[PDB]
């Protein structure tokens, strides 16, 4: 790997639902890369039948110097009309991978707990969701990271 | 958290086997299968519930569907007899399926019952153990019971049971009956009799003294 | 060439400690999760630790909450497992095992734990074959080894020349909280008591090795 992840923060946590994910990235790029970093932040959500995966954001970062790189993604919250109601309130993941030259060789994955900020809402949740009310709790000091071999120039 | 079923099952090469395990949540992220064979660590086999793992044979798969989750094998191969075990990395706790171990069919096959007295110089130390040996049988399921001077005997016995056979494909077991030496120098008849599908009816195997 | 190494296991008695150690090659352990998974004889897959990159935060088993502590020493590349107040259910191999994602890809090889209260070394007897022990052309003879703590125990048959017919049954503990296991193998009837068949036991935590010539009754 040419990219090594330092540290990862996320900055806002709790948060609501609606707010963007602030991540506080480090890394260090070891030589000369032709090509931008591509960062990504993935929505995964597991209802009964299927998952449901939504691209929240994206940036390109570059052209990359040498040795260590800071920077802060501020990424668009999930399009909750795409997210059935049940799932909005729910035990989600987040995945924050970066990419090369479209190769996904890091990707850091996240818990997300999703629940209503009132006690009556939270014992009676109601039919027509109500997303300014749902709270985020992302599990940041666990991450779950995966590397992948990928080509690179 | 998680909770794997059957303990074990008996397959054929090219049949299709499914194992399932049910998680506390329906994250499909938290969920992997592992194979593992005796002696040897556990092989990462599918992550993320339905992620095949690099280098693993294309016949393994896994899905899900609400909180259960599969383990598919298309066609089993040979090299594929071996234990699965699920597991869930949680919120807060990894909890791992107890484990299903997938063992090979073959034709039943009756046991052949032999019969240890205890030897005299373990008499001389005051403990007498009666040893019933089971060899070479198929399926595993077998019943044997101890019996002093036609008395039927509980709680002085334990078995142990081999695993496969590579090359048969068959068990044996062996049944320890243990007294003191004054409760077996006091009795005669000692026989072992064993239930089995590939006996047409129980077989005793038997001595005379003590 | 990813490869993690245990090394730390050994014989303990209840309450004492040991630290378990995993050196990391082929990778940095800064960049990984790290686990210790454990497995007692014929038992399943028992997670103890977990440990996160970045942040150093932990996780831990409810049966061992407060007695174990597993770090990370990024400059040694090394893994720990800190293991206080020890109890006989924790006897089992102890594996570590890198994080991908939320599974566990690479595996050690394991280090072996044994809690014992005492080392008691076995008594071996014969199985001795006789018309009660034949079938075909055959007799089965063998060796009980019996009273023996902790685990294991190896035996082989003529100094590892006999290996076919061979069956060494798992060890059974006992009531008494002893081990015993017998081992057996089966030999032309022809031959008992003109080839000579020796059951070879080794107990490495009594340092004991005994061979048992059996006769023929």
């Amino acid at each position: 790997s040419i990219v090594s992840l330092l540290g990862i923060k996320v900055l806002n946590n709790p948060a609501k639902f609606t707010d963007p994910y602030e991540f506080e990235i480090t890394f260090e790029c070891l030589e000369s890369l032709k090509h931008d970093l591509e960062w990504k932040l993935t929505y995964v959500g597991s209802s009964r039948s299927l998952d449901h995966d939504q691209e929240l954001d994206s940036i390109l970062v570059g052209p990359v110097p040498v040795g260590v790189n800071k920077f802060v993604f501020s990424a668009d919250p999930p399009s909750a009309e795409l997210i059935p109601a049940s799932e909005l309130v729910s035990v989600t993941v987040i995945l924050l991978s970066c990419s090369y030259d479209g190769r996904e060789f890091v990707r850091v994955g996240y818990y997300v707990n999703n629940e209503y900020d009132e006690e009556e809402l939270r014992e009676n949740p109601p039919a027509k969701v109500q997303v300014d009310h749902i709270v985020r709790n992302i599990l940041a000091e666990k991450p779950r990271v995966t590397r992948f071999n990928i080509v690179w120039d | 958290q998680m909770t794997q079923s059957p303990s074990s099952l008996s397959a054929s090469v090219g049949d299709r086997v499914t194992i399932t395990c049910r998680a506390s949540q329906s994250v499909s992220s938290a969920v992997a299968w592992y194979q593992q064979k005796p002696g040897k660590a556990p092989k990462l086999l599918i992550y993320s519930a339905s992620s095949l793992y690099s280098g693993v044979p294309s016949r393994f798969s896994g899905s899900r569907s609400g909180t259960d989750y599969t383990l598919t094998i298309s066609s089993l191969q040979p090299e594929d007899f071996a234990t699965y075990y699920c597991q869930q990395d949680g919120w807060s706790l990894i909890t791992f399926g107890q484990g299903t171990k997938v063992e090979i069919k073959r034709t039943v096959a009756a046991p052949s019952v032999f019969i240890f007295p205890p030897s005299d110089e373990q008499l001389k130390s005051g403990t007498a153990s009666v040893v019933c040996l089971l060899n070479n049988f198929y399926p595993r399921e077998a019943k044997v019971q101890w019996k002093v001077d036609n008395a039927l005997q509980s709680g002085n016995s334990q078995e142990s049971v081999t695993e496969q056979d590579s090359k048969d494909s068959t068990y044996s077991l062996s049944s320890t009956l243990t007294l003191s030496k004054a409760d077996y120098e006091k009795h005669k008849v000692y026989a072992c009799e064993v239930t089995h599908q590939g006996l047409s009816s129980p077989v005793t195997k038997s001595f005379n003294r003590g | 060439e990813v490869q993690l190494v245990e090394s730390g296991g050994g014989l303990v008695q209840p309450g004492g400690s040991l630290r378990l150690s995993c050196a990391a090659s082929g990778f940095n352990v800064s960049y990984y999760s790290i686990h210790w998974v454990r497995q007692a004889p014929g038992k399943g897959l028992e997670w103890v630790a977990s440990i996160y990159p970045y942040y150093g935060s932990t996780s831990y088993a409810d049966s061992v909450k407060g007695r174990f502590t597993i770090s990370a020493d990024t400059s040694k590349n090394t893994a720990y497992l800190q293991m206080n107040s020890l109890r006989a259910e924790d006897t089992a191999v102890y594996y570590c095992a890198r994080g991908y994602g939320w599974a566990l890809d690479y595996w050690g090889q394991g280090t072996l734990v044994t809690v014992f209260n005492q080392i008691k070394p076995p008594s071996v007897f014969p199985l001795a074959p006789s018309s009660k022990s034949t079938s075909g052309g055959t007799a089965a003879l063998g060796c009980l080894v019996k009273d023996y703590f902790p685990e294991p125990v190896t035996v082989s048959w003529n100094s590892g020349a006999l290996t076919s017919g061979v069956h060494t049954f798992p060890a059974v503990l006992q009531s008494s909280g002893l081990y015993s296991l017998s081992s057996v193998v089966t030999v032309p009837s022809s031959s008992l008591g003109t080839q000579t068949y020796i059951c070879n036991v080794n107990h490495k935590p009594s340092n004991t090795k005994v061979d048992k010539k059996v006769e023929p009754k």
